[PDB]
């Protein structure tokens, strides 16, 4: 193959170049679990009993015992697959193109393959990390013209029946005020019993920033940043708090649990970018390839992730 | 076209109302860790306390006898079970399986203790109950012997499940 | 008025951002393109980039040549230009096209997704005859007299 | 059956793509033996 | 209970029928071993000559547009086809994937030989035809080109089939 598929060969050797996504921060190692399909739906089969009355005690001769029941619940994941084409140089056509500094065309914006296809995907990835987190794919800054996408595919921003809370916009600035709000969501929270486990933060920038300002007169040796840990201890059972940065949200907290129990991640094997055999070559120098994705296979448990919106009106 | 997606919608919901374990897909894993209160569903079928010498007869049946009353209606098929009480009483419906459209019943000979449909929440502790003509059981001339363990739960806009002994028929 | 700018850049571009970073006038071609897609190209008269084209004529010594113009003469869209060769990549009205095109200095806010388009005689697009334009974005001003907008072509009316 | 292996060859496409699938796995298990919080 | 299943029943052909491929479990095999007339279906997506170098694009549709002509409605939301014709026709829907909810459509400077749906059985040969407000095909203000092959082909009440050649606008 090798031997005849010069495209095959350039992604073999440049792959190594394409750095790990962002989002592997985001989750344990238990909580991610490939799945190989590439669209379509699974469904899943959670097995729980339950007691159906008072045990019975073992005296002398009886035949009536109590009764220990069964349910089930299944919950359907949808996938999706989408591509994208680009262009690039004919191999034989490298030749009268390269320079002494580089490679390609510069008054027209032509890549050998290799660079064209390193910088696509690197595109491509940015672009997963954005639904992963948020739910919605948009290539505008302003978030609108999204596009449509099918139900049973929801991140960790969309997630329905999870608890949200809007801070107003006049206490935008007044940290005790979103504190007050975070306190709320965590009461409402229910973790059952898998409240024993470590719990994972990601805030923007700007939020990233004021909590670093000296805890609130004012006080010394202690930051907002650790009244927020300390808080989230309260709930948890005093285990580890991680908090992230990402540019992705803006003006937004999310709380989530890093229990595999009740949030887990099973994505495609084939969701990462992937070459197209596909091909389309003329007789000048331009070709185009195809880039492959798959997108879903996020599940959560109900009411386990607390969302906190700060209103910037 | 929407339309007609939300009509059968509501058209499937009540029909899923009426039946014993109603396959759904949901999008999310409901969570219920408290081991307490996990019992009070309608597809917790059987009894509470179940006997290895307990006498089970499997019929087929007429509409949904789902933990109600049953009696034999005769019609060329054979006889079935339909949901209904009075002095027509024959047994209780514990089990179904609508693939095979057959109900598990208990006879009245044999006595059961568990949950059944009751016709409303006026029902208390230590109380008389009959059998209506809908095999739902009503607070009370009572030929059978049922007492309520418990209060009236609801579950639906019209599922009263109630915790009741049957032991027989009086004199 | 180049598919390149003529002037270099004091700084490097910063590849962090994913989001609105496609309403450059180096964006050449169409948004969507189809592998089945018919594509000539002509001796170019003028700068008819990202413009409607029709067919000039010459004295007869030279073969015709292509030139920014709309109405009744509209023969396509050019999307390409080489410019070490003056060759202009033209894509003919009979056939689809969705891109970005220049658009008219004049009402350039009242242009909203969902509005008619026609060109015009320079090759600009503006709200409204004869040919199937629509704009499918609002208009992005890269300069002070230079707007471009998202716009879908498919073809005459009646 | 990955790319980091120099000895490995595909032979086809579609064993191409299972070598992409598992060296994205190898990553993603390394970079999470090598995370530290 | 059996009130309910009948409503269910009239639901789901209701919805199955604007459908291009109901799913429908049949007790017993139909026969159709004679080679001809096997075509007229309203499952028989593309068209009946299809060449290599047609123009195929894919977008979101709200409602059922399948086998109609589409036009372009902008909405926030990327935009979609939705059934309907007049002067703002922009294609014609010749597939469509209800798992992703995403049609396929030529686009009108692309020319098509295939089945589509008409007004109603008031349609024959070498007629000149128009896509109305619903993108439906009735017979003749016709701003494109379409000329009937056949005549209307019943499968269902309101289900007609009619094999039309649309190739462009007029002037």
């Amino acid at each position: 193959l090798f031997d005849e598929n010069y495209y095959a060969k350039a992604v073999a050797n440049i792959i190594g170049e394409v750095k790990d996504p962002i989002m592997y921060k985001w989750f344990s190692p238990d909580q991610i679990e490939d799945v190989d399909l590439q669209m379509g739906y699974q469904k899943t089969v959670k097995w729980d009993a339950f007691l159906n009355a008072n045990p019975t005690t073992i005296a002398n001769e009886v035949n009536t015992i109590s009764t220990i029941g069964f349910s089930s619940e299944v919950v359907r994941l949808n996938y999706l697959k989408l591509q994208y084409k680009f262009r690039h140089l004919k191999q034989t056509s490298e030749k009268f193109y390269t320079s002494d500094s580089y490679i390609g065309d510069i008054n027209n914006n032509l890549l050998p393959f290799a660079q064209a296809y390193k910088l696509a995907s690197s595109e491509i990835i940015k672009l997963i990390n954005h639904f992963v987190l948020t739910g919605t794919v948009s290539i505008q800054k302003d978030g609108k013209n999204q596009k449509r996408l099918l139900p049973n595919m929801y991140g960790l921003l969309n997630m329905p029946e999870q608890i949200k809370e809007e801070v107003a916009s006049g206490d935008k600035d007044k940290m005790d005020k979103i504190f007050e709000k975070i306190e709320a969501g965590l009461s409402k929270l229910e973790l059952g019993d898998e409240f024993s486990t470590p719990m994972m933060v990601i805030v923007d920038p700007a939020t990233s920033l004021k909590l670093v300002k000296p805890y609130a007169a004012a006080s010394s040796c202690e930051k907002w940043e650790d009244v927020l840990i300390q808080t989230i201890k309260a709930i948890n059972n005093r285990e580890d708090v991680y908090i992230e940065t990402s540019n992705l949200l803006k003006h937004k907290i999310l709380i989530y649990p890093l229990n595999s129990e009740l949030i887990k991640f099973k994505p495609s094997k084939y969701m990462l970018p992937t070459p197209n055999e596909q091909v389309d070559k003329d007789s000048t120098d331009v070709a185009h390839s195809y880039i492959d994705f798959v997108l879903g296979g996020l599940l959560a448990t109900r009411k386990t992730i607390l969302q906190v919106n700060i209103k910037q009106s | 076209t929407t339309q007609l997606v939300k009509e059968y919608q509501e058209k499937r919901s009540k029909l899923e109302k009426f039946m014993k374990n109603p396959q759904h897909d949901a999008s999310l894993l409901s969570n219920s860790n408290e081991f307490r209160d996990k019992n009070v569903e309608f597809f917790a079928s059987g009894g509470t306390r179940t006997s290895k010498f307990d006498k089970l007869e499997n019929h087929p049946f007429l509409g949904y006898p789902y933990k109600r009353g049953v009696k034999r209606v005769i019609q060329h098929y054979e006889p079935h079970v339909e949901a209904g009480g009075g002095e027509d009483l024959y047994g209780i419906c514990i089990d179904i399986d609508e693939f095979s459209k057959t109900a598990t019943i208990v006879p009245i000979t044999n006595n059961f203790e568990g949950y059944l449909v009751a016709k409303d929440s006026t029902v208390k502790v230590k109380d008389k109950l009959i059998f209506n003509k809908d095999g739902a059981l009503e607070k009370v001339k009572a030929t059978i012997n049922a007492t309520a363990l418990t209060d009236a739960k609801q579950i639906s806009n019209e599922v009263y499940l109630v915790k009741v002994a049957v032991f027989g028929n009086k004199a | 008025l180049m598919k390149n700018p003529q002037q270099d850049s004091g700084l490097l571009s910063n590849s962090i951002d994913f989001r609105d970073q496609n309403l450059i006038f180096s964006n050449s071609g169409g948004v969507c393109t189809s592998s089945k897609d018919k594509i000539e190209n002509y001796p170019a008269k003028g700068y008819p980039y990202k413009r409607g084209v029709k067919l000039s004529f010459g004295d007869g010594t030279t073969e015709l040549e292509v030139e920014a113009g709309g109405g009744d003469d509209l023969y396509g869209v050019c999307s390409d230009i080489d410019e070490f060769s003056g060759m202009a990549t033209v894509i003919p009205i009979t056939n689809n096209f969705t891109g970005y095109l220049t658009l008219k200095k004049d009402g350039q806010n009242g242009v909203n997704p969902g509005d008619k388009l026609n060109f015009n005689q320079h090759g600009e697009l503006e709200k409204v005859k004869s040919v199937n334009a629509i704009a499918l974005s609002k208009a992005h001003k890269l300069t002070e007299d230079l707007f471009i907008v998202l716009a879908s072509v498919f073809g005459n009316r009646a | 059956a990955s790319l980091l292996d120099s000895n490995f060859v595909p032979i086809n496409f579609t064993e191409f793509v299972q070598a992409i699938s598992n060296t994205y796995k190898q990553r993603r298990i390394q970079f999470y033996e090598n995370l530290k919080r």
